């Protein structure tokens, strides 16, 4: 029973998989990616659509997190602000690996590779998708995982850390039993898992290096990156 | 108000 989720687990790994499964990546940018004209510009463009759907996305999961809701205010938008580069670079590592079909990752990765950006920060963000990539998570355990990243006690301005650190722990204690679950034969699965949000953190002054970088053509962020990233 | 769009979204249904 150390490896079982008790009825009240189960429940909320039920709600954290309803509300990570509700959206995904609207057709209209998955259509973009494959037809879409191939330029440095276009590339660049779609990515700073993707960007803005990962955001809006994520402010929706974490708003259906058990808890999230009963947060001060503030505390709520810092932790938003805080969490959001690990999440987007967690969400779209799970999008590249597990949700887009052959040829979409390919044309997907060619356009990151041709989009302006420098391969000082693409580099890294390959080698952190195969790095996840080879955990071999379940959508539970991703699930699970991001909703650890968002619910971080650590981020700057946090009024109330105790609270945050309060609705945190239960979804370590559940995705403890998960890696139990589904990876009975590897006991340090969990510890691996918590080492690659290591990694994850790296993608912090990653984003912020790269956001000083040039820009195609010098263009600009829509305004929810500008406020979010505080650009 | 500071983080107005994410406020928007925040407290948006």
């Amino acid at each position: 029973s150390h490896m079982e989720l008790t009825p009240d687990q189960q429940t909320l790994l039920h709600f954290i998989m309803d509300s990570y499964n509700k959206q995904r990546m609207p057709q209209e940018i998955t259509n973009k990616i494959l037809k879409e004209e191939f330029s440095a510009e276009e590339n660049f463009l779609i990515l700073t659509e993707m960007a803005t759907n990962h955001v809006q996305v994520l402010v929706e999961f974490t708003k259906k997190l058990p808890g999230f809701q009963t947060l001060d205010h503030e505390d709520q938008i810092a932790l938003l602000k805080g969490s959001a580069v690990e999440a987007m670079f967690l969400r779209s590592a799970e999008i590249f690996n597990k949700k887009l079909p052959s040829g979409h990752s390919d044309l997907l990765e060619e356009r990151i590779r041709n989009s302006g950006i420098s391969d000082e920060y693409i580099t890294p963000m390959f080698s952190f998708y195969k790095s996840i990539g080879e955990l071999k998570m379940t959508q539970e355990e991703y699930a699970l995982l991001t909703a650890i990243v968002i619910l971080s006690p650590d981020r700057q301005y946090i009024k109330d850390r105790e609270a945050v650190e309060k609705l945190q722990e239960p979804l370590l204690d559940v995705l403890q039993k998960l890696c139990k679950i589904h990876q009975p034969e590897n006991p340090q699965h969990f510890a691996c898992l918590l080492g690659r949000l290591t990694e994850l953190r790296t993608f912090n002054h990653h984003h912020a290096e790269m956001l000083m970088s040039w820009r195609v053509n010098d263009h600009k962020f829509t305004p929810l990156l500008c406020e979010i990233w505080d650009v | 108000k500071e983080n107005a769009l994410l406020r928007y979204l925040l407290d948006k249904d």
